[PDB]
This record gives structure tokens, sequence and C-alpha cells, in this order.
């Protein structure tokens, strides 16, 4: 079939002035025809090494690649504080070419517990029958967090929909928001509204809940 | 320098050409062979202002720029003296933006002639790469 | 000094033909080969194809059906067309030369059948005013809108620390975005905090004090 590439790790977290080594396998022998790219948020993918491990002029030497056949490595010898963003590899051995998924540079930095606030429906959006509850999930660090929303004590999964922030460049923390969206009938059908978050920075989860019987 | 038939087949191996879309190792040890018998300086001026540069006797009209051919697409982005090095890299690499074009390895008349439906597996065979 | 620009209709519905171009400049078109590479929402690149110095092409064979691409040699630009559009067709466009070189900026295609309309605009407060700990943070939640974007502001630029905007999501084929806010105590609601919203698209600006 078409030439499948398997990128790891998904994501990585270095400081600046580590060295990092990204992978990229092929599920079929492509010789010396990979291409290294990186593509930084709000900008265009660049072309970093050529057949698998050719510099580019113009490309800053603590970037190089090795490997041939189906293991190929990217190398960054000390990242560097531009270096953060996105780095796909890509192969032109045979058509159609083909990218692998991808693996994500981000910045590490002291973990964070979040800072959780929720919201109850705006008496505006219940007169025009519609609910949403949202519960904001701020400054975080690690990246990986589980947010589970219940009502009356029962996990609720349809109607929910996230929002998730870059790496935030002020801190290098993470955000996300969560909403609950409901019919205004299904909102005062029930009282207990909760926005749990499962996070590294703690065993138990922050809960952040409300109930309509009162206010 | 005059790669040997082997010496070069490995180092197109190294490079990338075996199985290169559609296109066993020996296509391109046939064609280096009957181009410019694995010589990577050779030359050859044609009718007009160009010259055929390398082991793969590549065309300046339209790869490769070497200041001085009229109507030069320089569509390789390389100068044309790069390809007469030691080191084929660049040869390689146009080579295969060559290929990459619809008409594919069509584009070396002697291929076509020499090498194009033949068992060119024959030109590897006996090398131990 | 060669660069490259796409440009084409940003809003294409169903069924019908996406159209992009990509303006060469600095040189020919004839001068290289060139590609067409899509981004989907979840960093899932595809080359969709591309055409040669010569004219001729090559396309991926998951397109190879409802896709075209055509260059004209006066103009330096070449084309790319794709029939029979569905919401997956929903992705950043860039155009490339085909040694990976150089690369235009990029430009989002959105394929939906959705009309533009005009945001609703929410307070997000905490329940019955209830303040705790040294700061409170406070929201917008603006919904149903389109087609992207909006611009949402707090107290006309005024109050820009401790703001989230976040990116908006699509809900019931309309976009949804929210904002959040934290500000001292001492702050809210002593002094007034207003979320403001604008929707160039349909000529809309809402304000909204929390």
């Amino acid at each position: 079939m078409d030439i499948v590439l398997t990128q790891s790790p998904a994501t990585l977290s270095v400081t600046p002035g580590d060295s990092v080594s990204l992978s990229c396998r092929a599920s079929q022998s492509i010789s010396n025809n990979l291409h290294w790219y990186q593509q930084k948020s709000h900008e265009s993918p660049r072309l970093l090494i050529k057949y698998a491990s050719q510099s580019i002029s113009g490309i800053p030497s603590r970037f190089s690649g090795s490997g041939s056949g189906t293991d190929f490595t990217l190398s960054i010898n000390s990242v560097e504080t531009e270096d953060f963003g996105m780095y796909f590899c890509q192969q032109s051995n045979s058509w159609p070419y083909t990218f692998g998924g991808g693996t994500k540079l981000e910045i590490k930095r002291a973990d964070a517990a979040p800072t959780v606030s929720i919201f109850p429906p705006s008496s505006e959006q219940l007169t025009s029958g519609g609910a949403s509850v949202v519960c904001f999930l701020n400054n975080f660090y690690p990246k990986d967090i589980n947010v589970k929303w219940k009502i009356d004590g029962s996990e609720r999964q349809n109607g929910v929909l996230n929002s998730w922030t870059d790496q935030d460049s002020k801190d290098s923390t993470y955000s996300m928001s969560s909403t609950l969206t409901l019919t205004k009938d299904e909102y005062e059908r029930h009282n207990s509204y909760t926005c749990e978050a499962t996070h590294k920075t703690s065993t138990s989860p922050i809960v952040k809940s409300f109930n309509r019987n009162e206010c | 320098k005059v790669f040997g038939r082997c010496e070069l087949a490995a180092a197109m191996k190294r490079h990338g050409l075996d199985n290169y879309r559609g296109y066993s190792l020996g296509n391109w040890v046939c064609a280096a062979k009957f181009e410019s018998n694995f010589n990577t300086q050779a030359t050859n001026r044609n009718t007009d202002g160009s010259t055929d540069y390398g082991i793969l006797q590549i065309n300046s009209r339209w790869w490769c720029n070497d200041g001085r051919t009229p109507g030069s697409r320089n569509l390789c982005n390389i100068p044309c003296s790069a390809l007469l090095s030691s080191d084929i890299t660049a040869s390689v690499n146009c080579a295969k933006k060559i290929v990459s074009d619809g008409n594919g390895m069509n584009a070396w008349v002697a291929w076509r002639n020499r090498c194009k439906g033949t068992d060119v597996q024959a030109w590897i065979r006996g090398c131990r790469l | 000094e060669v660069q490259l620009q796409e440009s084409g209709p940003s809003l294409v519905k169903p069924s019908q033909t996406l159209s992009l171009t990509c303006s060469v400049t600095g040189d020919s078109v004839t001068s290289d080969a060139w590609s067409w590479i899509r981004k989907f929402p979840g960093n899932k690149l595809e080359y969709m194809g591309y055409i040669s110095y010569s004219g001729s092409t090559y396309y991926h064979p998951s397109l190879k059906s409802r896709i075209s691409i055509t260059r004209d040699t006066s103009k330096n630009q070449y084309y790319l067309q794709l029939n029979s559009v569905t919401t997956e067709d929903t992705a950043t466009y860039y155009c490339a030369s085909w040694g990976g070189d150089v690369w235009g900026a990029g430009t989002t295609v959105t394929v939906s059948s959705a009309k533009t309309t005009a945001p609703s605009v929410y307070p997000l407060a905490p329940v019955c005013g209830d303040t705790t700990g040294s700061s409170v943070t406070l929201g917008c939640l603006v919904k149903g809108y389109f087609p992207e974007p909006v611009t949402l502001t707090w107290n006309s630029g005024s109050l820009s620390s401790g703001v989230h905007t976040f990116p908006a999501v699509l809900q019931s084929d309309l976009y949804t975005l929210s904002s959040s806010v934290t500000v001292t105590s001492s702050t809210w609601p002593s002094q007034s905090i207003t979320c403001n919203v604008a929707h160039p698209a349909s000529s809309t600006k809402v304000d909204k004090k929390i």
C-alpha cells in the first residue's frame, strides 16, 4: 500500500540547551529518500534535512539527520529557544509522497496545578432556550489532563466540547476550556453540575461544582 | 574520478537510487555506463550552447547552470560544476528530479536505446553490495 | 528571491469545487515543478500532488478523480481544482516547490453550507456573584457564529493581562469561542468589566458587561 511513516514520541518536552533525537520509521524501505520538516505555530513548514542526511545551506548546524532503509533520526544538538514546534518526516521514494504524523517539541518547565473555574448558563442564553456550562482550567503543566463532567453524580459525555491553547508564550504552561451544552429544558431537569479535573499535580481530582436548587 | 562498476552501484545504493520511483538499481548502473563509462568528469558539448555534465550526462540547457548556456532553465537549481565532483551527491539529486517528471528515465536517450526493457539487474549482478 | 502566495475562496459548499491559486514571483513557473500540500486539523499532512516543469502531473491516488492541477505560463501561476468537496476537505492549503525549499504562507479553505451568522455573546460570572480567593476569573462565551473570525477584547483593550482566549470549535455547523479573564478580587465587581466582540462578516459588534 502507500508508505506509512511512524514518528515517535508523539510529543517531547525539553529544556533549551539539551539535545534530542526524533524518530521516523517507514513501513517499507525508502533508502535515503526521507526528508525532515519543521513547522512552528502560525508558520508554514520549513525543510531542514533532505535525503536523510544532506544539509541545507542556510539551516543551523545543530540540525542533522541519519539512518537509511526504514529507520531515520533527526538530531538537534542543543535545542534552542526558537526550535519548539512540530517536526515531520516525509518520503519521496514512492508515489504518493507521504508524511509521518509528526513529533511535537515542547518546552520543559516545573509542574503546575490548573486553576479551575466553573460557570453556569447566563440568563440571556437560558431565555433563548440554551444552556452551556463552562469550565476553565488555566495555566497548568504538563499538558496531559483529564476533564470529566458529572450531572447529578453521573458522568456526562454528550454535549461536551473542549478547546486547548498552545503552550503559553508567557510562562510555558497550558490552558483549556471545557463546555457542556444542553437545552434549557435539560438543564432545568437536573441539579448538580460538576467539572472534575485529573492532573499529575495531585492524586485527588480538582472538583468545581454548583447546584441549581441554590443560586 | 572513474568509478568501478560495483563501486558505483554501491554508491548509487547508498544514495537511494535503487527502487526510486519504480527503477531498480540496475537501470542507473546501466545508464551511467553508457552515458559516461562511470566517469564523473565526463562532458560533451551539443549543437546549442549546452553541455552534458557528469556520470549521468545531465544537460546544461534545462537542468544545471554553467553561467554560459543560452536559454538555461536550471531546473535542478545547481551549478553544472557540482555535477563533475567525485562526490555523486549532486548528480543523483538532479537525476531524481529528472526522473520525477512524467516521462521518467526516458529522459536519457542512451537509457532507452541500451537499457530500457533489458535485464538491467545484470549490471549489479555479481556485485557484493 | 522566489516566493509563493496562495489565494482563492476561503469558503466552499459541500459538493462544489475548491479552487486555489499560487502566484510565483521572483522566478518563472516553468523554472521548477510545483505542489499542493494540505494540513488537516490534527497535524495530518497530505501531499495532494505536483505539476512538473514540463506540465505533466502526478496526483495522490486517494484524490485521483477529484483533483486537477494546472499552470499558466503567462501569469506565472499554477492552480488546484478539487471537486465534490465535503466537510473533510476543510484544511490549510499550501503550495510549494517540488524541492520543498519554498512555501507559500498557506490559506485555509473551509467546506460548509452554513450562512453568515452573527454570534450570541454570553457573560460568564460565578454562581451568585460569589467571590472566593484573592482573585476572580470571569468569562465570555461567543456562540453560534459563521464564518470565523471574531475579535474579542476586555474593556475595549484596557484589560489585557490574565486573559485566555481559546481557539474556536465547530458546534452544530457554527463556531463557538470562549475567553477568560482573571483579576484581583479588589478589581471586580468594584470596577466594571466588559466583553467586546466584533464579527466583521456580519457587520456586528456587541459589548457584554459581566
